[PDB]
């Protein structure tokens, strides 16, 4: 029911034809109703031969002067005198805030550079009570305005948050390996709800999602960042990228460790990226987040951990590509836990050689062919090197020897499902492996699944 | 609609006298006369149509069917003579084949789909004998089974001959020789004591044992009164009370057209897998389990849900005497679901808060999940992944076939591109092609019966002289003395009157033996004649 002039009018009208006779009263209503250069008059007599329809005529008329020129609206939005148009054009539109306003909500959007929060906040408090259809400029408004953007993002993250959680638990036959180039989904969408060319809403809407997925989130949280940094840089999202110093530079390097997991250059790069960093309370406490909170990006570095360990083990030379692999994994265990500057207390180096010498030892038994207390160190040490280690054991008389290593190390130490469910897949040895399951609600689904 | 099918006793035992002086069969031929007189009374039977089945030999026994007029079923009914055995369940299942054999063809049955209430085609057979004992020219019986030897094809997947919407009613005509003097005989008509109650009473029908006219048409009257539309369910106690006879009754739902409309079927006994090459067979009727705890009617706005009035029996008079309209009592099928034995609630039945009858009220399989779920979404919401996690959760317990109508229903519901409308992977291909092929083979018998129930059966005897393959004729009925063509036909008694008429006939110088119903015909033989001229 839109007011205004054409409210008023409407008002008046009927206030006038409100009973007391008048039948010229209404005559002179209805032919006061008609736009200019009075000839549709004159063509009211051709119309009115044959059962004359108005409401036709009228809903023509506004049907074509909307839809034909809302393309020349959109053409004089797309500069100073545009936006000028444009601002012109939303004051006039405002108020017909109650009339239907398609063609008017989209004139004020195509020119919406300026945003005019004068009747901007007005605009916002019709939109979050009516639900308009303004979904590029109504989400960067919400954006830059108050925590209503925030809260639709949290939205989105509790909806990730459940979505890997239930992925977690729906087991199949890798640890779903997926590049950021085939894993375009949950986030997409939520790539297309940012405001495009918004550094600031959107790094604060990045921020809100690191401080939640770590200070009160899983690890799942903080993986959705790199998915839309990548979406972003795919994107063509150039101010966005162009705002984090290091965060474009370590995406692409997370992006060059989920493409291959086995580069030198790629590690000689992320090396450089570390070392002329920033202070750790900016560009190091992100960068921190950003490699612990990557669950794809944390199997890379153990794969390519567990590649750099058997390269090791085939050089004879334990004692820089192994350093280089301990510090991504000490950067990338936990940061989250306590609040406070960036520290890389990581590296032992004799319990990283104890370890190593154990995979070497079972590598030239196999290899020779064709215990139990490295395993019992390793689940009462480092458990980062832990991980590293069940994957390679996952995936002939050397895989005998190792199977009840790999038998202690499971009544030893979250994390261990996928890990099981991937040396189930990549796996005589069933008997072992069904032991080795059935010796300890997600892992015992999974190995029913299983067997 | 409604298809009236007589399975006319036409064993030798009907040519039994009453005290009227007839005998059985002309008892049986005007009480269907008598019938269709009280049922033309009714002007809803418009459209409606006869077929008769007698005890005779398959080749004879259909005497009207599909395609046959008014007319052909009158002459066929009066000119039945009573000359058999009592061949109850052989003429039983060749009734049933009559009523059954378009089913295959037209997809009525919608096999492996849900049953649906509103696909049917509603017929009763009522069969006219007496209590005499059931003959097959080997001796007697003393138990009524129909012989399952030469199947149509598909009747497996059934298991019982009988279908969802077809009651079968026995008038058991037991007219003494001598009159009897009664005054109770106004009270209710017993139920019979021969073979045919049991299978009356598995079908949802009843027989009725007449003793007197007045009683036969008592029973006529009741049976003007049972031609309805609708389908037998079987209803069972689930749990505890809230054996008594409410327990079970094979009752009769009503199906109200406007062509009936529906959207949900009544869940299948099984859960449908694609592994399984055969369909399951199912229960003619299907066994549901109310529940009798109380529960609370779960209607929300703009839902496609059907409504269907039980007939009055027990189970309506205990839920009627349990007064409590705003309650319901939910109802299911048992093995409906994947894991499940006892099912989930497919509906529930609720009295009428007029507390008049009491309606059995279909749903989506499991409404209590469902409708607080999809009225939560058009109540507050564009789903949400929390709404689609639950509805995911709901459509893993919901069963394939419930599949299209979920999606019909929310598409006039307000929400076309929902989860239900992507996809509908259904049957097994091994089902689907062998439910097309039972289709053609449906439609081949069926064009085979339809062509066979007319001027395809001609019977012709004779005394077979044996030696101690030569034949003595008989007086054939169809003889037609040509007389003058032939003089052979000629008999020596009236040769020289016959000879002087043919001798006129050849020179210069039978015909009025009309067969009585076309003697007399007024608008023929003037529509033929010229008209005259009109007055001044």
């Amino acid at each position: 029911x839109x007011x205004x002039x054409x409210x008023x009018x409407x008002x008046x009208x009927x206030x006038x034809x409100x009973x007391x006779x008048x039948x010229x009263x209404x005559x002179x209503x209805x032919x006061x109703x008609g736009v200019l250069l009075p000839s549709l008059q004159s063509a009211l007599p051709f119309l009115d031969l044959h059962g004359t329809p108005r409401l036709e005529f009228h809903q023509s008329v506004f049907d074509e002067l909307r839809d034909k020129l809302l393309e020349r609206v959109s053409a004089i939005a797309s500069a100073e005198e545009r936006y000028k148009k444009l601002e012109d054009l939303l004051e006039k539109s405002f108020s017909l805030v109650k009339m239907p306003s398609l063609q008017p909500v989209v004139m004020c959007v195509m020119k919406h550079l300026p945003k005019v929060p004068e009747k901007k906040l007005k605009l916002v408090m019709a939109d979050k009570e009516l639900y308009r259809a303004c979904a590029v400029e109504v989400k960067r408004q919400i954006w830059q305005d108050n925590q209503a953007l925030f809260g639709d993002e949290v939205s989105p993250l509790l909806k990730q948050y459940i979505l890997e959680k239930e992925s977690a638990l729906f087991s199949t036959e890798f640890f779903s390996p997926s590049p950021k180039t085939r894993r375009q989904g949950e986030v997409v969408q939520r790539l297309t709800r940012m405001v495009g060319k918004n550094v600031k809403l959107y790094d604060m809407v990045l921020q809100f999602l690191r401080t939640l997925f770590l200070r009160t989130r899983n690890v799942h949280y903080c993986t959705l960042r790199a998915e839309l940094l990548m979406s972003l840089h795919d994107l063509d999202v150039g101010e966005i990228c162009t705002v984090d110093p290091c965060h474009k530079f370590t995406w692409c390097l997370d992006a060059c460790i989920r493409e291959r997991f086995v580069d030198s250059k790629r590690a000689r790069e992320l090396q450089g990226f570390l070392d002329g960093v920033k202070k750790g309370q900016e560009q190091v406490l992100g960068d921190l987040s950003m490699i612990l909170c990557d669950p794809f990006a944390i199997n890379t570095l153990a794969l390519s951990t567990v590649r750099h360990l058997q390269e090791l083990v085939g050089q004879e030379t334990l004692p820089l590509l192994l350093l280089l692999r301990l510090l991504a994994l000490g950067q990338g265990a936990w940061d989250m836990i306590d609040s406070q500057v960036f520290k890389e207390p990581k590296m032992e180096v004799e319990l990283i050689t104890r370890f190593l010498p154990m995979l070497m030892s079972f590598l030239v038994d196999d290899y020779t062919f064709n215990p139990e207390s490295f395993t019992k160190f390793l689940q009462e040490q480092r458990m980062a090197c832990e991980v590293g280690l069940y994957y390679v054991l996952h995936i002939k008389n050397a895989l005998l020897r190792l199977l009840p290593g790999l038998v202690e190390t499971f009544g030893d130490l979250g994390d261990i499902f996928l890990h099981l469910l991937t040396g189930n897949l990549a796996l005589l040895e069933d008997f072992c492996s069904s032991l080795f399951d059935g010796f300890f609600r997600k892992e015992n689904v999974h190995r029913h699944a299983l067997r | 609609m409604p298809i009236l099918l007589f399975l006319i006793d036409t064993s030798a035992s009907m040519n039994q006298r009453s005290h009227l002086g007839t005998t059985y069969l002309d008892t049986a031929k005007g009480a269907v006369e008598t019938f269709m007189k009280l049922r033309a009374r009714d002007p809803a039977s418009r459209g409606d149509r006869y077929m008769l089945v007698t005890f005779e030999e398959p080749p004879y026994a259909i005497k009207a069917g599909w395609k046959e007029n008014h007319a052909t079923f009158m002459n066929e009914l009066k000119n039945l003579q009573a000359e058999g055995l009592t061949t109850l369940g052989q003429s039983l299942r060749t009734a049933f084949d009559l009523l059954n054999l378009n089913r295959l063809v037209t997809g009525i049955d919608n096999y492996g789909q849900g049953r649906n209430p509103f696909f049917l085609e509603p017929a009763i057979i009522i069969t006219i004998t007496d209590g005499s004992k059931l003959t097959t020219t080997s001796g007697v019986q003393d138990e009524l089974h129909l012989p399952l030897n030469s199947p149509l094809p598909g009747s497996e997947l059934t298991k019982e001959p009988f279908r969802w919407d077809q009651r079968l009613f026995a008038l058991v005509l037991r007219l003494p020789g001598t009159m009897s003097v009664e005054s109770e005989q106004l009270t209710g008509v017993p139920l019979d004591d021969s073979a045919i109650t049991p299978m009356c009473e598995v079908t949802g029908g009843r027989s009725y044992s007449v003793c007197s006219p007045r009683m036969l048409n008592q029973c006529l009257e009741s049976l003007v009164q049972k031609v309805q539309s609708g389908v037998v369910i079987n209803f069972e106690k689930a749990g505890p009370d809230p054996s008594q006879p409410w327990h079970s009754c094979h009752k009769l739902i009503y199906v109200r057209p406007n062509v009936p409309i529906g959207h949900w079927p009544v869940p299948e006994s099984f859960w449908p897998d694609q592994n399984s090459p055969t369909l399951p067979p199912r229960t003619s009727h299907p066994v549901v389990k109310f529940s009798c705890t109380d529960c609370e009617p779960m209607v929300i706005d703009k839902l496609p849900f059907d409504k269907y009035e039980l007939e009055p029996s027990p189970l309506t008079q205990f839920i009627l005497e349990r007064k409590s309209p705003q309650t319901c009592w939910q109802v299911y099928v048992s093995n409906s679901a994947k894991y499940s034995e006892l099912g989930h609630p497919f509906g529930y039945l609720k009295a009428s808060t007029a507390l008049n009858c009491v309606n059995l009220f279909v749903m989506p399989y499991n409404y209590p999940v469902l409708l607080p779920l999809l009225d939560d979404l058009f109540k507050v919401h564009k789903p949400t992944l929390k709404w689609r996690q639950s509805f995911e959760s709901y459509l893993k317990t919901m069963p394939p076939y419930y599949l299209g109508p979920l999606k019909k229903a929310v598409r006039m519901m307000g929400a076309p591109n929902l989860i239900a409308d992507s996809m509908e992977y259904g049957l097994s291909y091994s089902v689907i092609s062998y439910l097309k092929k039972l289709s053609q083979q449906a439609k081949i018998e069926s064009d085979r019966v339809i062509g066979s129930v007319g001027k395809k059966v001609v019977q012709e005897t004779g005394i077979k002289v044996r030696s101690r393959g030569f034949q003595v004729a008989l007086l054939n009925k169809d003889l037609k003395p040509q007389t003058f063509r032939n003089a052979y036909d000629i008999p020596r008694r009236n040769l020289l009157d016959h000879l002087t008429r043919m001798r006129s006939n050849l020179l210069k110088s039978q015909v009025h033996s009309v067969p009585i119903a076309q003697m007399g015909n007024y608008q023929e033989y003037l529509k033929q004649v010229p008209s005259p001229l009109r007055e001044l």
